[PDB]
Protein backbone atom coordinates (compact mmCIF):
# COMPACT_ATOMS: atom_id res chain seq x y z
CA UNK A 1 0.00 0.00 0.00
CA UNK A 2 1.34 3.41 -1.02
CA UNK A 3 -0.98 5.32 1.33
CA UNK A 4 0.52 3.89 4.53
CA UNK A 5 4.06 4.80 3.45
CA UNK A 6 2.98 8.22 2.16
CA UNK A 7 1.16 9.12 5.39
CA UNK A 8 4.16 7.78 7.33
CA UNK A 9 6.43 10.26 5.56
CA UNK A 10 3.74 12.93 5.94
CA UNK A 11 3.60 12.26 9.68
CA UNK A 12 7.40 12.24 9.96
CA UNK A 13 7.60 15.61 8.20
CA UNK A 14 4.99 16.83 10.68
CA UNK A 15 7.07 15.25 13.45
CA UNK A 16 10.21 16.99 12.18
CA UNK A 17 8.46 20.37 12.13
CA UNK A 18 7.13 19.68 15.65
CA UNK A 19 10.60 19.88 17.25
CA UNK A 20 10.33 23.70 17.45
CA UNK A 21 6.80 24.21 18.78
CA UNK A 22 5.49 25.39 22.16
CA UNK A 23 4.45 22.85 24.78
CA UNK A 24 0.73 22.83 25.59
CA UNK A 25 0.25 20.42 28.51
CA UNK A 26 1.23 16.99 29.82
CA UNK A 27 -0.36 13.65 30.71
CA UNK A 28 0.27 10.94 33.31
CA UNK A 29 0.17 7.17 32.85
CA UNK A 30 -0.61 4.46 35.40
CA UNK A 31 -0.41 1.22 33.36
CA UNK A 32 2.45 -0.62 31.66
CA UNK A 33 2.34 -0.85 27.86
CA UNK A 34 4.62 -0.78 24.81
CA UNK A 35 3.88 1.78 22.11
CA UNK A 36 6.06 0.22 19.40
CA UNK A 37 4.36 -3.19 19.23
CA UNK A 38 0.93 -1.60 18.68
CA UNK A 39 -0.26 -1.68 15.07
CA UNK A 40 -2.14 1.64 15.29
CA UNK A 41 0.97 3.82 15.66
CA UNK A 42 1.10 6.57 13.00
CA UNK A 43 4.91 6.19 12.87
CA UNK A 44 6.33 2.67 12.89
CA UNK A 45 9.58 1.88 14.67
CA UNK A 46 9.46 5.02 16.85
CA UNK A 47 7.08 3.83 19.56
CA UNK A 48 7.34 4.71 23.23
CA UNK A 49 8.57 2.16 25.78
CA UNK A 50 6.92 3.84 28.74
CA UNK A 51 6.10 2.26 32.10
CA UNK A 52 3.80 2.98 35.03
CA UNK A 53 3.82 6.52 36.46
CA UNK A 54 5.42 8.01 33.34
CA UNK A 55 4.88 11.62 32.24
CA UNK A 56 4.46 12.64 28.60
CA UNK A 57 4.50 16.25 27.34
CA UNK A 58 1.78 16.61 24.71
CA UNK A 59 2.14 19.73 22.56
CA UNK A 60 0.06 19.38 19.37
CA UNK A 61 -3.01 17.46 18.21
CA UNK A 62 -2.96 14.55 15.74
CA UNK A 63 -6.18 12.52 16.01
CA UNK A 64 -8.73 11.11 18.47
CA UNK A 65 -6.62 7.99 19.16
CA UNK A 66 -3.01 9.27 19.19
CA UNK A 67 -1.35 12.38 20.61
CA UNK A 68 2.12 13.73 19.88
CA UNK A 69 4.26 13.92 23.00
CA UNK A 70 7.73 13.84 24.49
CA UNK A 71 9.11 11.88 27.44
CA UNK A 72 11.08 13.17 30.43
CA UNK A 73 14.25 11.24 29.56
CA UNK A 74 17.36 13.19 28.59
CA UNK A 75 17.98 13.18 24.85
CA UNK A 76 14.70 11.42 24.05
CA UNK A 77 12.70 11.46 20.84
CA UNK A 78 9.20 12.61 19.93
CA UNK A 79 6.70 9.77 20.29
CA UNK A 80 2.94 9.12 20.32
CA UNK A 81 0.55 8.31 23.16
CA UNK A 82 -2.75 6.41 22.81
CA UNK A 83 -5.86 8.32 23.79
CA UNK A 84 -7.90 7.20 26.81
CA UNK A 85 -10.56 6.15 24.29
CA UNK A 86 -7.82 4.39 22.32
CA UNK A 87 -6.45 3.01 25.59
CA UNK A 88 -9.97 1.75 26.30
CA UNK A 89 -9.84 -0.21 23.04
CA UNK A 90 -6.43 -1.76 23.72
CA UNK A 91 -7.23 -2.62 27.36
CA UNK A 92 -10.22 -4.69 26.21
CA UNK A 93 -7.81 -6.79 24.14
CA UNK A 94 -5.87 -7.74 27.28
CA UNK A 95 -8.83 -9.39 29.03
CA UNK A 96 -10.19 -11.08 25.88
CA UNK A 97 -7.11 -13.26 25.28
CA UNK A 98 -7.98 -15.32 28.37
CA UNK A 99 -10.51 -18.15 28.42
CA UNK A 100 -13.33 -15.79 29.45
CA UNK A 101 -13.87 -12.17 30.45
CA UNK A 102 -17.44 -12.11 31.82
CA UNK A 103 -19.55 -14.32 34.08
CA UNK A 104 -19.42 -17.80 32.43
CA UNK A 105 -16.81 -20.07 34.00
CA UNK A 106 -15.10 -22.39 31.51
CA UNK A 107 -14.38 -25.22 33.98
CA UNK A 108 -15.00 -28.13 31.59
CA UNK A 109 -18.42 -26.72 30.63
CA UNK A 110 -18.61 -26.18 26.86
CA UNK A 111 -21.59 -26.66 24.56
CA UNK A 112 -24.46 -26.18 27.03
CA UNK A 113 -24.50 -22.52 28.16
CA UNK A 114 -23.39 -20.12 25.43
CA UNK A 115 -23.79 -17.21 27.89
CA UNK A 116 -23.51 -14.13 25.65
CA UNK A 117 -21.51 -11.34 27.31
CA UNK A 118 -23.83 -9.03 29.27
CA UNK A 119 -23.30 -5.35 30.07
CA UNK A 120 -21.32 -6.35 33.17
CA UNK A 121 -18.62 -7.84 30.92
CA UNK A 122 -17.98 -4.43 29.31
CA UNK A 123 -16.86 -1.01 30.56
CA UNK A 124 -20.42 0.34 30.77
CA UNK A 125 -20.78 -1.27 34.21
CA UNK A 126 -18.27 -1.22 37.11
CA UNK A 127 -18.81 2.53 37.56
CA UNK A 128 -18.70 2.52 41.37
CA UNK A 129 -15.11 3.80 41.29
CA UNK A 130 -14.18 4.23 37.59
CA UNK A 131 -10.52 5.15 38.03
CA UNK A 132 -9.47 7.27 35.01
CA UNK A 133 -6.74 5.61 32.93
CA UNK A 134 -5.08 8.97 32.20
CA UNK A 135 -4.84 12.00 34.49
CA UNK A 136 -3.99 15.39 33.00
CA UNK A 137 -0.94 16.99 34.62
CA UNK A 138 0.89 20.33 34.36
CA UNK A 139 4.03 20.77 32.26
CA UNK A 140 6.32 19.71 35.11
CA UNK A 141 5.69 18.20 38.52
CA UNK A 142 6.01 20.88 41.24
CA UNK A 143 8.77 20.61 43.84
CA UNK A 144 7.85 21.10 47.50
CA UNK A 145 9.52 20.69 50.88
CA UNK A 146 8.03 18.25 53.40
CA UNK A 147 9.04 17.82 57.02
CA UNK A 148 10.72 17.45 59.29
CA UNK A 149 7.95 18.72 61.58
CA UNK A 150 4.88 20.96 61.65
CA UNK A 151 5.14 23.91 59.29
CA UNK A 152 4.87 27.50 60.49
CA UNK A 153 6.95 27.01 63.63
CA UNK A 154 10.17 28.92 64.21
CA UNK A 155 12.32 25.80 63.79
CA UNK A 156 10.58 24.50 60.65
CA UNK A 157 9.43 27.56 58.69
CA UNK A 158 12.83 29.22 59.11
CA UNK A 159 14.82 26.16 58.03
CA UNK A 160 12.87 25.73 54.79
CA UNK A 161 13.01 29.51 54.29
CA UNK A 162 16.80 29.30 54.12
CA UNK A 163 16.56 26.91 51.16
CA UNK A 164 14.47 29.31 49.07
CA UNK A 165 17.16 32.00 49.35
CA UNK A 166 19.59 29.75 47.46
CA UNK A 167 16.98 28.44 45.01
CA UNK A 168 16.02 31.92 43.82
CA UNK A 169 19.64 33.11 43.53
CA UNK A 170 20.69 30.15 41.37
CA UNK A 171 17.50 30.02 39.27
CA UNK A 172 16.65 33.66 38.58
CA UNK A 173 14.46 34.12 35.52
CA UNK A 174 13.35 30.47 35.43
CA UNK A 175 11.54 29.75 38.73
CA UNK A 176 9.10 31.81 40.79
CA UNK A 177 8.39 31.78 44.53
CA UNK A 178 4.72 31.76 45.55
CA UNK A 179 3.17 31.52 49.01
CA UNK A 180 0.22 29.10 48.95
CA UNK A 181 -2.18 30.55 51.51
CA UNK A 182 -5.10 28.25 50.69
CA UNK A 183 -5.25 24.56 51.54
CA UNK A 184 -4.33 21.97 48.91
CA UNK A 185 -4.87 18.57 50.59
CA UNK A 186 -8.59 18.67 49.68
CA UNK A 187 -8.14 18.59 45.89
CA UNK A 188 -10.92 16.24 44.77
CA UNK A 189 -11.93 15.37 41.21
CA UNK A 190 -14.64 12.66 41.40
CA UNK A 191 -16.88 14.28 44.02
CA UNK A 192 -19.28 16.28 41.83
CA UNK A 193 -19.47 18.02 38.47
CA UNK A 194 -18.83 21.44 40.04
CA UNK A 195 -19.05 21.67 43.85
CA UNK A 196 -19.49 25.22 45.10
CA UNK A 197 -19.83 26.70 41.62
CA UNK A 198 -21.80 29.71 42.90
CA UNK A 199 -21.37 31.76 46.07
CA UNK A 200 -25.10 32.48 46.54
CA UNK A 201 -26.20 28.84 46.90
CA UNK A 202 -25.96 29.24 50.71
CA UNK A 203 -24.78 25.62 50.88
CA UNK A 204 -22.29 23.97 53.21
CA UNK A 205 -19.70 23.66 50.43
CA UNK A 206 -20.55 26.99 48.78
CA UNK A 207 -20.13 29.07 51.95
CA UNK A 208 -16.99 27.23 53.10
CA UNK A 209 -13.43 27.67 51.81
CA UNK A 210 -13.67 24.79 49.33
CA UNK A 211 -14.41 27.23 46.50
CA UNK A 212 -11.15 29.13 47.09
CA UNK A 213 -9.15 25.89 46.74
CA UNK A 214 -9.92 25.43 43.04
CA UNK A 215 -8.81 29.00 42.29
CA UNK A 216 -5.33 28.25 43.65
CA UNK A 217 -5.29 24.89 41.84
CA UNK A 218 -6.06 26.58 38.51
CA UNK A 219 -3.39 29.18 39.31
CA UNK A 220 -0.84 26.37 39.53
CA UNK A 221 -1.97 24.99 36.17
CA UNK A 222 -1.52 28.36 34.45
CA UNK A 223 1.89 29.17 35.96
CA UNK A 224 3.23 25.66 35.32
CA UNK A 225 1.92 25.84 31.74
CA UNK A 226 4.54 28.53 31.02
CA UNK A 227 7.28 25.84 31.14
CA UNK A 228 8.61 27.35 34.39
CA UNK A 229 8.91 25.71 37.80
CA UNK A 230 6.82 26.75 40.80
CA UNK A 231 8.11 27.26 44.35
CA UNK A 232 5.43 26.82 47.00
CA UNK A 233 5.35 27.56 50.74
CA UNK A 234 2.11 25.93 51.85
CA UNK A 235 1.85 25.54 55.63
CA UNK A 236 -0.81 22.80 55.76
CA UNK A 237 1.03 19.81 54.23
CA UNK A 238 3.28 17.77 56.53
CA UNK A 239 3.20 14.25 55.03
CA UNK A 240 3.59 12.94 51.47
CA UNK A 241 0.32 10.99 51.75
CA UNK A 242 -1.65 14.25 51.44
CA UNK A 243 -0.48 14.72 47.83
CA UNK A 244 0.05 11.16 46.52
CA UNK A 245 -3.62 10.64 45.64
CA UNK A 246 -3.80 14.21 44.33
CA UNK A 247 -3.65 14.45 40.54
CA UNK A 248 -0.90 17.09 40.84
CA UNK A 249 1.60 14.60 42.32
CA UNK A 250 4.43 17.03 43.20
CA UNK A 251 8.03 15.96 43.62
CA UNK A 252 8.70 15.18 47.28
CA UNK A 253 11.90 16.89 48.41
CA UNK A 254 12.68 15.43 51.82
CA UNK A 255 14.59 17.24 54.56
CA UNK A 256 15.15 15.16 57.68
CA UNK A 257 17.02 15.21 60.96
CA UNK A 258 19.82 12.66 61.20
CA UNK A 259 18.71 11.37 64.61
CA UNK A 260 15.61 11.98 66.76
CA UNK A 261 17.80 12.61 69.82
CA UNK A 262 19.52 15.62 68.25
CA UNK A 263 16.16 16.88 66.94
CA UNK A 264 14.95 17.82 70.42
CA UNK A 265 18.26 19.60 71.07
CA UNK A 266 17.37 21.97 68.22
CA UNK A 267 14.13 23.04 69.93
CA UNK A 268 15.84 23.70 73.27
CA UNK A 269 18.15 26.22 71.55
CA UNK A 270 15.35 28.46 70.20
CA UNK A 271 13.27 29.72 73.12
CA UNK A 272 10.63 28.91 75.70
CA UNK A 273 7.84 29.26 73.12
CA UNK A 274 9.40 26.43 71.10
CA UNK A 275 9.61 23.85 73.90
CA UNK A 276 5.86 24.37 74.35
CA UNK A 277 5.39 23.01 70.81
CA UNK A 278 8.13 20.39 71.20
CA UNK A 279 5.54 17.92 72.53
CA UNK A 280 3.68 17.80 69.21
CA UNK A 281 6.78 18.33 67.05
CA UNK A 282 8.28 14.95 68.00
CA UNK A 283 5.01 13.12 67.29
CA UNK A 284 4.97 14.26 63.66
CA UNK A 285 8.64 13.35 63.17
CA UNK A 286 8.20 9.64 63.91
CA UNK A 287 5.16 9.34 61.62
CA UNK A 288 7.26 10.78 58.77
CA UNK A 289 10.57 8.89 58.86
CA UNK A 290 9.05 5.43 58.34
CA UNK A 291 7.48 6.49 55.03
CA UNK A 292 8.45 4.23 52.12
CA UNK A 293 11.55 5.27 50.15
CA UNK A 294 9.64 5.23 46.85
CA UNK A 295 7.43 8.02 48.22
CA UNK A 296 10.53 10.26 48.28
CA UNK A 297 12.19 11.59 45.13
CA UNK A 298 14.77 13.99 46.63
CA UNK A 299 16.58 13.46 49.93
CA UNK A 300 18.39 16.02 52.11
CA UNK A 301 19.97 14.55 55.25
CA UNK A 302 23.51 15.99 55.18
CA UNK A 303 24.58 18.11 58.15
CA UNK A 304 26.31 20.63 55.84
CA UNK A 305 24.52 23.49 54.10
CA UNK A 306 26.63 23.30 50.93
CA UNK A 307 25.86 19.63 50.28
CA UNK A 308 22.20 20.41 50.98
CA UNK A 309 22.08 23.10 48.28
CA UNK A 310 23.90 21.22 45.52
CA UNK A 311 21.91 18.00 46.00
CA UNK A 312 18.72 19.89 45.13
CA UNK A 313 20.45 22.09 42.54
CA UNK A 314 21.77 19.09 40.61
CA UNK A 315 18.29 17.54 40.49
CA UNK A 316 16.73 20.86 39.46
CA UNK A 317 19.35 21.32 36.73
CA UNK A 318 18.70 17.76 35.55
CA UNK A 319 14.92 18.26 35.57
CA UNK A 320 15.20 21.60 33.76
CA UNK A 321 17.23 20.01 30.95
CA UNK A 322 15.08 16.85 31.01
CA UNK A 323 12.09 18.53 29.33
CA UNK A 324 14.23 19.69 26.38
CA UNK B 1 24.95 16.78 63.04
CA UNK B 2 24.22 19.51 65.61
CA UNK B 3 26.74 22.15 64.52
CA UNK B 4 25.26 22.29 61.03
CA UNK B 5 21.71 22.12 62.39
CA UNK B 6 22.44 25.08 64.70
CA UNK B 7 24.02 27.65 62.34
CA UNK B 8 22.35 26.87 59.01
CA UNK B 9 18.92 26.64 60.66
CA UNK B 10 19.63 30.00 62.34
CA UNK B 11 21.80 31.95 59.86
CA UNK B 12 18.75 32.92 57.79
CA UNK B 13 17.11 35.64 59.91
CA UNK B 14 19.28 35.62 63.05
Amino acid sequence: ESARREVESQAQQQLERAKHKPVAFAVRTNVSYCGVLDEECPVQGSGVNFEAKDFLHIKEKYSNDWWIGRLVKEGGDIAFIPSPQRLESIRLKQEQKARRSGNPSSLSDIGNRRSPPPSLAKQKQKQAEHVPPYDVVPSMRPVVLVGPSLKGYEVTDMMQKALFDFLKHRFDGRISITRVTADLSLAKRSVLNNPGKRTIIERSSARSSIAEVQSEIERIFELAKSLQLVVLDADTINHPAQLAKTSLAPIIVFVKVSSPKVLQRLIRSRGKSQMKHLTVQMMAYDKLVQCPPESFDVILDENQLEDACEHLAEYLEVYWRATH
Amino acid sequence: DLKGYLDWITQAED
